[PDB]
């Protein structure tokens, strides 16, 4: 397509820290029932941890890309009906503008 | 169909239901393994009525089965018929009873007959959902009538 | 995608399997040089290397620490490095190189080359599939692990599920790299450290009321009965003293190598394995769909940068292990740069990426369609 | 129908049967811990 471009590839680090400084329970010490509906957190296909109230996390990171602090390319979703958060800093994802 | 009976809208089903391979597995909502040592009373309220009626050695290991009610009229059947079957299937080495097409909950119960039981009953759990027939002949699945 | 290569990537690919019993530090790349017998060296140009069937390449030097030239990089046209990027109308005209041009090509042995975009199943993601009717396995969840920028370890994982719906013993087994058979997920979970079930089930179930899945796991947990500790747990990956190490190793270097191949993270790795066996049973129980493969967001496109990467890598390493060749002769400056350049040329001009060996993808580097601007 | 495991070594539990009292008797096969029926309901299926 005309508008489409390829993802270049960003760094995972200043977003991994940018996240664990917001609610990232390290996958290390998870508590299966204590953290009941734990919306687990991924990155490049990796389980970095878990966070409580997701909606907040989201609206946060959104108007965080919308200023530039995080590369306006790299993308991430919250699968509501699955309580998951996939993060993609990858290189190879086709994308467009909206 | 047959020579004469050609516009026989009922003869149709009369034969649909003589081949349309029905198996136990088609009518079975669930299979539960209960532990009932008393050869004369179920520890279940709903399973009481049918106990004291089939009286009018074994083993304390009970096998209970539910049959979907709609699953008794897309292949028009009867708890009685099925009993007939299972009975003729294992034959003599297991005692079995069944509720009634009446009772709001269609139910079959089955024990054993004469070291490790709840590992044998299981073999004979699949041995029944998949290896036991009701009516119809092998392979024949969906089978429908047309004018 | 080429910018990103030269800028950062080129620095990276010279730092990983670098040093030797001599280190490689910072990196210097030049604007197009053309080096000829009979004359100095010319500030090479598009027009020129085109008409004269040369290579629009340039210089690749690395600070050697005991500064040194090794090969040339076929620079992309209209990039950052290309003399053209900055230029403007009048200059373009004056250079004879066209104004309405858009750029992108390379220029090996003359002609205008282009690289073919490479679609591929986005690495490093969990996926769940059914098998055909006749099959030992009903279901399998897979994950391809591949270090994003190093050794491209494409070691992988089938996480199976024997016994089709009905048959007794819905036993679960999974397959590791360097591993002859398929270990029942019990042994694995125990050699990983997490030893007792009920805890194993905490990694696997996030709701103690899922009597369904719970149920299912049973025959497997019963499979593992015959081993209860993180010693024999690895001993039965022996395929003594030795084998119990062979394993330990294989689990921190060959198992789910993406995430971490480092050390103390058994906690993290096992929890992933957990989420996997979870997903598998999500579908064994028709709760969620068999993963859609033709999902576009689930595929990546290998471009310039990445191609240059695979190549520059499996190429340069062939040099690193030549260094040891000229050195191990030292019973007492021989960095044959011809290989580095004649490689980039080779694969670029032809299309055979995996060196010269026909066992590489012959198709990339289709040579620019110059028929009409649209085309 | 939920089930459980033993204190002590938190491993899975396999049912037994009191031959004299006719009771359900969940037991461990790693140590010795045992216990009684929370319900004669052993295994449910449903399709
Ligand atoms: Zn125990």
């Amino acid at each position: 397509s005309l508008m489409s471009c390829i993802s270049v590839g960003t760094d995972p680090m200043p977003i991994i820290t940018f996240l664990s400084e917001w609610g990232m329970e390290p996958l290390e010490d998870y508590v299966p029932h204590q953290s009941p509906d734990a919306t687990r957190v991924f990155v490049n296909g990796v389980w970095h941890g878990v966070h409580r109230n997701p909606a907040r996390l989201m609206e946060t990171l959104r108007t965080l890309r919308r200023k530039g602090d995080i590369n306006p390319e790299v993308s991430m979703i919250r699968d509501i009906r699955e309580k998951e958060l996939k993060i993609f800093t990858d290189a190879g994802r086709v994308y467009r503008p909206l | 169909l047959e020579p004469g009976h050609a516009a026989d809208q009922e003869q149709a089903k009369l034969i649909r239901s003589a081949i349309e391979h029905t198996t136990l597995k088609s009518v079975t909502i669930a299979s539960e393994i209960y532990y009932d040592p008393d050869p004369r009373s179920t520890v279940i309220p709903e399973d009481e009525e049918i106990i004291q009626l089939h009286f009018s050695q074994q083993s304390p290991w009970l096998l209970r089965l539910e049959l979907d009610r709609a699953a008794m009229n897309d292949k028009d059947l009867t708890m009685g018929q099925v009993g007939e079957r299972i009975k003729q299937t294992f034959k003599n080495d297991l005692f079995v009873i069944w509720s009634e097409d009446n009772d709001e909950k269609l139910i079959i119960r089955c024990r054993v007959v004469r070291a490790e039981e709840d590992h044998m009953l299981k073999k004979i759990e699949n041995t029944m959902l998949e290896n036991i027939t009701l009516r119809g002949v092998e392979n024949i699945e969906r089978v429908v009538m047309m004018k | 995608s080429f910018n990103q290569f030269v800028d950062y990537t080129l620095q990276d690919i010279i730092c990983e399997d670098s040093t030797l019993i001599i280190s490689f530090g910072k990196i210097y790349v030049t604007k197009p040089m053309v080096n000829e017998s009979d004359g100095v060296t010319h500030a090479l140009y598009p027009q020129e290397a085109r008409l004269r069937n040369l290579t629009y390449s340039s210089g690749l030097f690395v600070d050697v620490k005991k500064k040194v030239f090794i090969g040339r990089l076929p620079i992309m046209l209209r990039s950052k490095n290309c003399y053209l990027s900055e230029a403007t109308e009048s200059d373009l005209y004056k250079l004879k190189e066209c104004p309405f041009d858009m750029g992108g090509y390379f220029i090996i042995n003359g002609s205008e080359k282009v690289l073919i975009a490479q679609e591929r199943s986005a690495g490093n993601i969990v996926q769940v599939f059914k098998k055909a009717a006749p099959s030992p396995i009903s279901h399998v969840a897979e994950i391809r692990s591949a270090l994003e920028k190093g050794s491209r370890f494409i070691s992988t994982l089938q996480v199976k599920l024997y016994g089709r719906e009905g048959s007794s013993a819905r036993t679960i087994k999974a397959t590791l790299p360097y591993i002859k058979q398929d270990i029942p997920i019990v042994i694995i979970f125990r050699a990983l450290g997490i030893i007792p079930d009920g805890e194993i089930l905490e990694h696997i179930c996030y709701d103690v009321n899922d009597w369904q899945m719970l149920e299912m796991l049973k025959p497997c947990v019963e499979d593992g009965f015959v081993i209860q500790d993180r010693e024999t747990a690895l001993d039965f990956i022996g395929r003594k003293e030795k084998r119990i190490q062979y394993a330990k190793d294989i689990l921190q270097k060959e198992f789910l190598p993406h995430i971490t191949q480092l050390e103390g993270f058994e906690s993290r790795k096992a929890f992933f394995l957990g989420y996997m066996i979870n997903r598998l049973l999500l579908c064994a129980l028709d709760r969620k769909d068999q993963d859609d493969r033709d999902h576009f967001g689930k595929k990546r496109l290998d471009l310039a940068g990445p191609l240059l990467a695979q190549l520059f890598k499996t190429l340069f390493k062939k040099l690193t292990k030549d260094i040891f060749r000229y050195m191990q002769r030292t019973v007492e400056l021989a960095i044959n740069a011809k290989t580095i350049t004649s490689g980039l040329k080779y694969a670029l001009a032809t299309g055979n990426w995996g060196e010269q060996a026909m066992s590489s993808r012959a198709g990339v580097s289709q040579v620019l369609n110059r028929y009409t601007y649209s085309s | 129908t939920t089930f459980r495991f033993c204190r002590d070594c938190n491993n899975m539990l396999y049912p037994r049967e009191d031959k004299e009292n006719n009771r359900l008797l969940f037991e461990c096969r790693t140590c010795s811990y045992v216990e009684e029926a929370g319900s004669p309901l052993v295994y449910r299926h449903e399709l």
